[PDB]
């Protein structure tokens, strides 16, 4: 997954 | 004496079935779909033992321990068909008989009921 | 005095000294988090998997509930109002900006100081003043005027101009001399 | 998760 | 060299550098602004009237006569007395049979474990091997335990939908029970010789 908000 | 293991903790998010061994409890979880392990004393030294593509429901420790062996009052029993282990002090085993069946007054054997149903 | 710090990938809370010694984990499996703050008791902090405000006990972990339901959007960073002044103490900088130019920061010994954002600036006079980088140094015997003008040590700060502009004759360096 | 094991 | 304190026969009190001799120390009001030249226990007893009122031991430091307690007492709410603790109320303290001692416990376990060095743990009297058996939807998943490692591998061939698991030890086999087909089957932990126990009659089985 992402790290980003 | 009621005690918490694991509690007010987010490593549970759907568990279903639980088995114990010396000093660790295993378990699964359905919404995580993986098998845990941790301390059964106070849910300490957690790890997953196992992730799994589909839900698991199922788990048992398999070993003598789990499986204590004692004295089967049953063995002596002369119930026909079912004789069940009981915890009454006198003889700790009950005659039973299957579904369509009738007690008689013997207490030990069983005829078929033929009443209508 | 201790430092908290929440890892989204690991997926725990972990707490140790200012200078990371004690490592510790307050509270493990504390899903996707992001930002964290500490206030009384409890540490707070917000999760972008399940949408959630979470809090525990900042010790062990152990009152762990969620202070809101699922929210709609996706909760990022989080921060407490307080209203109570905190921790204040006397900083170097308001003292003639510290003896330095225009910027300065309190660091650990006395006032400590940088140059702009932008300009290839370097530092000079015991790294209080900012000067643009044109490849040129003076010696150990110089006082280095702004803009590059670098006179003998002796004028500096003799209550007389001796550069285009004042620099050495500024109350920054002028308000400790000797 | 739901609960009903079907 | 050359100290930054006060050697010899003063002490300091904390938060300041301020020191104090001998006699100066509780000498009466709490003059340092910190509250340290005085100690709520400071020079109860002497540790000379009868051990000092402690129980045990008593010693005197800087502030006073303390209480030592042998290793597993614990000193009371009272200092002066010291108490023997239930270690048996700390749950997992001893695996399976705790009995409380004076200042000390005692434990055993059944038949089937060994107690080991330390006298707390217990473990299995047999050897043979941990097994742990999960019941994925269409394999049911058999992890062998042993030194930390796990291996894994499937037990029988041809299921479709396992909710429960049981094994009997008695003859070392493995009972399950499918959803989708609607039966019990019984088969060795070496995946041969599978049987069907109920062929009918099952909706739902939720545990076994
Ligand atoms: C999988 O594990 C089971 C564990 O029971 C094995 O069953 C056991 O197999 C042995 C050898 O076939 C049986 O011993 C034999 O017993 C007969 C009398 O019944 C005797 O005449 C032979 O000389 C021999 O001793 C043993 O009884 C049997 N255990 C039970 C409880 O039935 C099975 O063989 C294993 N399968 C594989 C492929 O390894
Ligand atoms: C995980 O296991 C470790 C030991 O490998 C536990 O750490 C010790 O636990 C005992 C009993 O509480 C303490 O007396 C020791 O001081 C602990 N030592 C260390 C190195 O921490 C640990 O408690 C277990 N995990 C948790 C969270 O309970
Ligand atoms: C779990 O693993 C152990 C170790 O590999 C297995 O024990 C061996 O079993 C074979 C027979 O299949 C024996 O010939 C070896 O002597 C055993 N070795 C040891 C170290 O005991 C054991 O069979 C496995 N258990 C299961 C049920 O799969
Ligand atoms: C000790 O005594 C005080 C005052 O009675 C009481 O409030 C406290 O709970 C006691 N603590 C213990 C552990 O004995
Ligand atoms: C002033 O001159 C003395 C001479 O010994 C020292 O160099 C001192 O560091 C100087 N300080 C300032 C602020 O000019
Ligand atoms: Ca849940
Ligand atoms: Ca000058
Ligand atoms: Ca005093
Ligand atoms: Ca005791």
């Amino acid at each position: 997954x992402x790290n980003x908000x | 004496n009621r005690r918490q293991v694991i509690a007010s903790d987010l490593v549970l998010h759907h568990p279903h079935a639980l088995t114990l061994f010396e000093d660790f409890v295993y378990w699964t979880d359905r919404g995580t779909r993986q098998v845990m392990q941790a301390n059964k004393w106070h849910g300490g030294n957690q790890s997953v033992v196992m992730y799994s593509v589909h839900q698991p429901l199922g788990i048992t420790a398999i070993h003598p321990s789990r499986q204590p062996p004692s004295r089967n009052p049953c063995a002596s029993a002369s119930c026909s068909h079912l004789c069940l282990l009981s915890a009454q002090a006198p003889r700790h085993y009950s005659c039973a008989c299957p579904s369509g069946w009738n007690l008689s007054d013997d207490s030990v054997n069983c005829v078929r009921g033929d009443q209508p149903f | 005095d201790l430092l908290y710090w929440a890892d989204a990938s690991l997926q725990k809370i972990e707490r140790s000294t200012l200078t990371g010694t004690n490592r510790e984990v307050v509270v493990s499996t504390a899903f996707h988090s992001f930002g964290l703050t500490v206030y009384g008791q409890y540490i707070y902090w917000t999760d972008l998997y399940t949408r959630k405000i979470y809090r525990a006990n900042k010790y062990d972990g152990s009152d762990l509930v969620a202070m809101t339901t699922r929210l709609p959007t996706q909760p990022s960073g989080i921060s407490t109002v307080v209203k109570t002044q905190r921790q204040q103490c006397s900083n170097p900088c308001d003292q003639f900006n510290g003896g330095c130019s225009h910027i300065c920061a309190p660091g650990p010994n006395g006032a400590e100081c940088q140059c702009p954002h932008e300009g290839n600036w370097y530092l000079a006079n015991d790294n209080k003043y900012c000067v643009v980088d044109t490849g040129t140094r003076c010696n150990q015997l110089q006082f280095t005027c702004l803009n590059g003008h670098c006179i003998n040590q002796d004028w500096k700060c003799d209550n007389d101009n001796d550069c285009g502009d004042g620099s050495d004759e500024l109350p920054t360096v002028c308000a400790f001399h000797t | 998760x739901x609960l009903x094991x079907x | 060299t050359q100290p930054f304190h006060c050697p010899s026969t003063q002490w300091q009190c904390p938060g300041y550098s301020t020191c104090i001799n001998l006699s100066a120390l509780c000498d009466g009001v709490f003059d340092c602004p910190n509250g340290t030249d005085e100690s709520p226990l400071c020079n109860q007893d002497s540790c000379s009237h009868f051990n000092g009122g402690c129980t045990h031991q008593c010693m005197q430091g800087p502030f006073g006569a303390t209480c030592l307690c042998p290793l597993g007492y614990q000193l009371a709410n009272d200092t002066k007395t010291c108490e023997d603790i239930n270690e048996c109320d700390i749950p997992g303290f001893c695996s399976q049979h705790c009995v409380n001692m004076r200042g000390s416990f005692r434990c055993a376990c059944d038949p089937e474990y060994t107690l080991e060095s330390d006298g707390r743990t217990c473990k299995v009297t047999g050897s043979e091997n941990p097994l742990l058996v999960v019941a994925s939807r269409d394999k049911i998943i058999v992890d062998n335990i042993t030194a930390h490692t796990h291996n894994l591998y499937s037990l029988v061939q041809d299921v479709s939908f396992v909710v429960a698991l049981d094994f009997d030890s008695v003859t070392g086999r493995v009972f399950w029970s499918d959803l989708l087909q609607g039966k019990t089957w019984s088969v060795f932990q070496n995946g041969t010789d599978k049987r069907v126990v109920h062929d009918s009659g099952l909706s739902v089985t939720e545990m076994i």
